[PDB]
């Protein structure tokens, strides 16, 4: 029991506490709030309060919790909304019956009420079992239908009782193991470190891609699923349209959308579009809430509790993986967990080191991307999980050469860079072809010659062309097009074509917001086909000027192409793009 | 039933101060001293001055004094301490009312009768009682009812520089903010008397003074409490939005002189700044101040907020329009440059943005046809700016035919669209038809940005 | 041709007289200044750093 | 020799920890606080975690402890003082197994059985005794054996930007690598922990690692190992290569990544940062890991560098990049737009050169003809780039024939000879061969830089 030494803002400094451990939970002021031991200088203690410190005065009691900063791992969380913690949103709302958030309210991170059916795993009473391990199988949602209840990892012994199938709460105990004579109690839910990666029994190469629907993003630059990516750019760029676009639209089985210093009418407009939609993942349509999970901090809420969203995102990403689903967490405004970092540094005194950010930037942000990658999670059965983080970075001015960015640019291996310039411009997803780039082509090589054989080759072929167009249209700026080649002209018109109708997407568009990757190939090989076409009949003798005049028509076709809607199925739309080959070959011979 | 209760509580007058450093009073021997906590020193003079705790030690409490430290000594200065935060009177009465940067009414009336005292930094709102908005306020502007659209829930600033019709804008907006009436919350942070009076003017010719409540902190008065202003406008229309269900148009004036008042009490408290010398939490300060806008679950009220920031010296990558544009819902941006060719209003469409035009902007709520013909229009004027580059680098007959067009359209939407003059009151589907009438100079072959379907039903 | 190669290749030899003699001094007094003014924005912010 | 190791020494265990501020662990009343002594803090939960000594007073030391200091108690924390700075058992049998960023083994064998404890930051090389680099390394790539020669003992570092594969380069040279014995020892510090096991796998199935030492340091491994991580590297590599008789060739991969490790190490002693926020003393850091390579006259080994940076926003002026040009000599340029174009290596020629080229491209080692060949290549290739920007500007058909030539040289340069496979090995004499084969598409007399009796014997 300590008391309140000092406040000056978020970080309160108690005094008289000894035996203080650093990142520790401690319950400042009399309305209990939370906070996070920082700096241990002696018997003070500097704590950064995650709630709004207004009224603390020099005395108040501070005493600590005995835990590091945990999320309640279980059953019970896919369609919640937690804060910069876990705390649910729609408990608070229904508790406290206020449109504010009550300061230091104490919810439950899960709701200890709902009765959750349960069924016991292939383990019975006196195995062995290890952490990690299945020992249950609760149906969650339509589309989570089995939230295997796993054995928390660094907890192993025998099982001495086992529940039979039935109807249990959060709070009644499931298991008793034995262990090293302490016969521990396991219930549904199990708490873990927000800072402390979950164990995994050898993390793998990731090679499945994540489907992003974008077609820029799923045919030059392409994600896997386990990949960490980023999206930096200015304000705009769309930067939360493509988070909303991986959040919908998505190959991933399930979903931690962290909103760390993000606007509250983001995770509004989120709240209130995820019902909408629906995904044929299961057997059946249903609802994307069913497998979304928002760590929802909005931008007001205390810069600790923006530290510690993205940490709580990423574990709750990380329990979905050692389940074995294919998560896609994505992290919205890393630039500013960045920020409440820096703000946290400038706040302790610490001396910052590159514009401002502290030093262990770099560290914190490694420490955090790496709990990515496909692993196979400790225990048996053996199953798979992957941690794709899509992480949305905003530096400061629209420029790359932030410290966040440059760190962020570093660890992770794919770069969805956005141009302000094709953002001010509605030239949406307005991905800056020349520096983005993508670490996992070399990866995807073996799912695309399972699938798709000539995605490769057409992927390499656009960026050629792309690249020979923008050193043509930097020399055309440079001496006024003069006297161009009729394969130079050739070359800048299908750029120009495929930068207005295959790089340039509506997301919220009917026909446009996904675009599969079927799709996609298709499209990707039709204005392949279409060069391919002008050059060779170029070639032959043909006059461009003319060439374009008669194949205006097979243009326009090409051009809606991006029209063609994707929800007739693989079959028609597959069918639909036969025609277009057949009717690109028949200019050919005229 | 509502519950109120009678309770006096007595206030220790602390006659220890052990520093007056720049605008901060620093006192010695405070007994459990509160952090943010209203405090007042009464001067040697006689006057009192409000103060707010920023930090607090064993036994220092550093005071913030709002109306200055001029004056100040420390024989005779003595704080008295009530205890509680800064909690402004707040009432149905308020609108009509004219009142200082703290809060003491100005206009030669009496002193608010207040129906509860509500806490200045207020609460983050839920953001699961939050509503998305999606109701669009037409406002006369065409070059923001069209292109950038602004729906009633949103925090949309107007970026401006030095000399720019910024106050024009927002008193024209003011003036036409009606769907597809709107009380008025009025913050002045450090403006001059020319702009205070406009506004008032501005206000009272057409009718805002039965629905509005100003704060007018001038630049004459003390420059703290331009941090206070904001928060004491954002709770007064915190409490109609919500408290009484009206449709609150909070227009905040010079978040660069807040922001700058910012930096005057983070270099006095001798803070670890950012970027410009910025507090390094200016972030978390802009945000808590913009974030208080918006609709809310049950109720039937929303606050639309429009903070006036004008950049200092024309540029974006300023930390204050940095990090307004990062917390906001998007920007109204006053270019210099259309300034100088004569454009009123000078909205550069480029730089603005509107992210609730998504969701306000679709069928139903307006023509099928905005959303299409906003993005052409974009793009048009994209071609448009890199057309004049190149007729300016490149000599003008290398321009191609769809240049000069493009050339064409750039001129006639600036001096025809954007220019509108005051008063003149565009409707949003006159705004579209104007902007139609602006696209069929292209064939229909070359609009790409617009929907086939939608471009055979209009064009 | 030789008046129209003449006309061409004189608006030629102007563009890359105005090229050099406008553009090159113009764009490199425009990096200088920046240069300046970055290093004049990182001298600042180390003095509060030292301060 | 190292006999006197047949010692005992005891171990202080301090259990009063005064502070424990970020990464830092502050002792009190400690007996004799060597600097950089290495630290094995004891946590209360009963986990050990390294540490090294930064900053020295008084009967107090600021331990470093590394995985930073999450669950440090000041009641309950031993902290076991080793008398030492931090050492590695070197030996001639560490040559096949992987090290940690602490030199700890994390292959699936034994703690490597020690020949000798070598301090991790050496000792100066007498320049007296210091040799001009004389012969060539062959290196499978060919743009990089041909055009910017490496040789013996030399630092030649390449630049890249984030999203070029240098790291996919760096594990194509290790396998590759070889004398035109030898033994490389390979760096990874902050790299990606998918681009560690690709190194794993590519060094383990391509029989690589029977002469590779490899130090991997995963992006989530401590900042202090990743300090630690190119002084281990440099240190075996002296080892080897003097004490031994063997040719090294190290290869640090992320200079970018240390230098930031080292931001964050300098800027937890309360240090100014320099220019971009990095280290005034950074080019000290970076000439002593540089310096750590050459040649000696005593000793028949050689230590070559090739520290691979990254450069952020592709941007020379970075302090990174000019240090480590100023240190080295040479550079390696990977190009993004070579990259956009094709596949391995997007290397740039243009940009890319070799300070010592002349040493190593000799007529005794490798051949007579190499240096007027890369000399020649280089031209026609400059000729080539500048033949591509004019065909746009003056017509196809109006370039001269030494442009028309010069472009499809360009273009057989580009995609067959610059363009390699990430598995072929090209020899010098095989890749100069292909280098005359593309220059036998010009007649005898265009050939200009070759001297007459290389063009009359090789053409
Ligand atoms: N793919 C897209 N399709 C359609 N509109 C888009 C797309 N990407 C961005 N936008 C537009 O950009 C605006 C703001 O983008 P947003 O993602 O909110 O920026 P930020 O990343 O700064 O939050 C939105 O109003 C949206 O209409
Ligand atoms: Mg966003």
């Amino acid at each position: 029991y300590g008391a309140i030494y000092s406040v000056s803002g978020p970080v309160v400094i108690a005094e008289n506490m000894i035996g203080c451990a650093m990142y520790e939970l401690v319950k400042v002021g009399h309305d209990n709030l939370v906070g996070e031991v920082i700096r241990i200088d002696g018997d003070k203690a500097t704590i950064q309060v995650y709630e709004e410190t207004a009224g603390l005065t020099v005395g108040d009691p501070v005493l600590r919790t005995g835990k590091p900063l945990s999320v309640e791992l279980g059953p019970g969380l896919m369609e919640t909304i937690y804060d910069g913690i876990q705390r649910p949103l729609k408990a608070i709302k229904e508790e406290s019956q206020s449109i504010y958030i009550p300061r230091g309210i104490d919810t439950p991170a899960l709701d200890r009420t709902i009765k959750w059916q349960f069924t016991p795993g292939k383990f019975q009473v006196g195995d062995h079992i290890s952490g990690g391990d299945i020992y249950g199988s609760v149906f969650e949602n339509s589309l989570i239908s089995s939230h295997k209840i796993l054995l928390p990892p660094r907890s192993r012994g025998t099982i001495t009782w086992i529940a039979p199938a039935g109807e249990y709460t959060l709070d009644e105990k499931i298991l008793e193991v034995e262990f090293d004579g302490k016969k521990s109690d396991f219930t549904l839910y199990h708490t873990w470190p927000v800072r402390v990666p979950r164990p995994v029994t050898e993390k793998l190469s990731a090679d499945y891609p994540l489907l992003t629907g974008q077609r820029v993003l799923d045919a030059l630059f392409p994600c896997v699923q386990g990949g960490t990516t980023c999206i930096p750019g200015a304000f705009g760029c769309g930067k939360t349209v493509i988070s909303q676009s991986l959040s919908k639209y998505s190959n991933s089985d399930a979903i931690i959308y962290v909103g760390c210093g993000e606007r509250g009418n983001e995770m509004a407009e989120v709240l209130m579009e995820f019902p909408e939609l629906y995904t044929e993942m299961s057997g059946t349509k249903e609802p994307i809430m069913k497998r979304t999970t928002l760590v929802a901090n909005t931008s007001n809420m205390p810069v600790a509790a923006r530290e510690a969203s993205i940490y709580t995102g990423i574990t709750l990403a990380e329990y979905f993986r050692d389940q074995g689903k294919n998560v896609s967490m994505i992290a919205d405004s890393s630039s500013r967990w960045a920020e409440a970092l820096r703000e946290i540094s400038g706040r302790l005194g610490e001396m910052p080191a590159d514009q401002g950010f502290p030093a262990y930037l770099g560290a914190k942000l490694a420490s955090f991307y790496e709990r990515a990658g496909k692993a196979v999670a400790l225990g048996s059965p053996d199953r798979t999980g992957s941690v794709s983080i899509v992480a949305a970075v905003s530096p400061a001015g629209g420029d790359f050469s932030d410290p966040v960015t440059t760190a962020t640019l570093g660890i992770t291996q794919v770069f969805w860079g956005l141009d302000k310039k094709l953002a001010q411009r509605k030239h949406f997803p307005s991905i800056n072809t020349s520096v983005s780039y993508s670490k996992y082509t070399n990866v995807l090589n073996k799912f695309y010659d399972s699938n798709y054989p000539e995605f490769p080759v057409l992927r390499d072929r656009m960026k050629e062309i792309l690249s020979n167009a923008e050193e043509l249209e930097q020399v055309v700026q440079l001496v006024g097009k003069s006297a161009l080649s009729d394969s130079d002209k050739i070359t800048l018109d299908v750029a120009t074509l495929i930068k207005e109708d295959f790089l340039q997407q509506n997301g919220y568009s009917t026909y446009d917001a996904f675009c599969p990757i079927w799709k996609t190939f298709d499209m990707m090989r039709a204005f392949i086909s279409y060069h391919d076409e002008a050059q060779k009949a170029v070639a032959n003798g043909a006059n461009w000027s003319k060439l374009a005049d008669s194949t205006g028509d097979v243009k326009h076709a090409v051009s809606s192409s991006k029209f063609f809607e994707p929800s007739r199925g693989e079959k028609e739309v597959h069918g639909e793009f036969e025609k277009l080959l057949s009717t690109m070959q028949e200019r050919f011979a005229e | 039933a509502v519950e109120q209760g009678f309770n006096v509580k007595p206030r220790l007058n602390y006659n220890t101060v052990s520093g007056v450093n720049g605008p901060l009073v620093i006192l010695e021997k405070v007994k459990f001293p509160r952090y943010n906590e209203i405090v007042n020193l009464t001067l040697p003079d006689g006057t009192v001055r409000q103060g707010q705790v920023l930090e607090i030690r064993g036994d220092r409490a550093i005071v913030q004094v709002f109306e200055g430290t001029s004056g100040i000594d420390v024989k005779k200065t003595t704080v008295e301490f009530t205890g509680e935060s800064l909690r402004i009177p707040v009432s149905e009465d308020m609108l009509g009312r004219i009142f200082d940067g703290s809060g003491r009414p100005i206009d030669n009336g009496p002193k608010v009768f207040a129906e509860d005292y509500l806490d200045i930094n207020g609460s983050p709102i839920n953001p699961y009682a939050r509503i998305y908005p999606e109701e669009m306020i037409s406002t006369g502007v065409s070059a923001i009812d069209t292109m950038n659209s602004i729906a009633r829930g949103q925090k949309i600033p107007i970026f401006s520089a030095s000399g720019l019709p910024h106050n024009e804008i927002a008193a024209q907006i003011c003036r036409q903010a009606g769907l597809v009436n709107f009380s008025i919350v009025f913050a002045a942070m450090g403006v001059n008397l020319e702009t205070a009076r406009f506004f008032k003017q501005d206000f009272e010719e057409n009718g805002s003074l039965e629905r509005t409540s100003l704060f007018l902190n001038l630049a004459n008065d003390p420059t703290i409490e331009r941090i206070i202003t904001p928060r004491l406008a954002l709770t007064t229309a915190e409490y109609l939005a919500y408290q009484t269900e009206r449709h609150v148009l909070t227009i905040l004036t010079d978040m660069s002189s807040y922001a700058d008042a910012l930096r005057e009490v983070s270099a006095a408290r001798e803070e670890v700044p950012g970027r410009r010398g910025y507090p390094g939490y200016m972030y978390t300060d802009l945000s808590t101040i913009y974030e208080r806008a918006g609709r809310v679950e049950g109720r039937n009220g929303s606050i639309t907020q429009i903070p006036i920031l004008t950049m200092p010296n024309d540029d974006i990558t300023h930390p204050i329009p940095d990090l307004t544009g990062y917390i906001t819902e998007g920007q109204i941006f006053v270019d210099r440059q259309l300034h100088n060719k004569g454009i009123y209003p000078p909205i550069n469409v480029l730089p603005s943005l509107s992210r609730l035009m998504k969701s306000a902007i679709g069928e139903g709520m307006t023509r099928k046809d905005h959303g299409d013909v906003s993005n052409q229009l974009y793009a048009k004027y994209a071609i448009g700016k890199d057309a004049a580059a190149m007729k300016a680098v490149v000599g003008e007959e290398a321009l191609s035919i769809e240049d000069k067009l493009s050339l064409e359209f750039l001129e006639k939407f600036e001096k025809t669209f954007i220019t509108q003059g005051a008063y003149e009151d565009r409707t949003v589907f006159e705004s579209l038809d104007q902007a139609w009438s602006l696209l069929r100079i292209y064939p229909k072959e070359m609009l790409n940005r617009i929907s086939p379907k939608i471009l055979d039903e209009f064009y | 041709a030789f008046i129209i190669l003449d006309e061409v290749i004189k608006v030629t030899n102007r563009r890359v007289n105005a090229i050099e003699h406008v553009i090159i001094p113009r764009t490199e007094n425009t990096i200088a200044y920046i240069n300046s003014e970055l290093d004049e924005l990182d001298r600042e912010e180390f003095y509060r750093l030292k301060k």
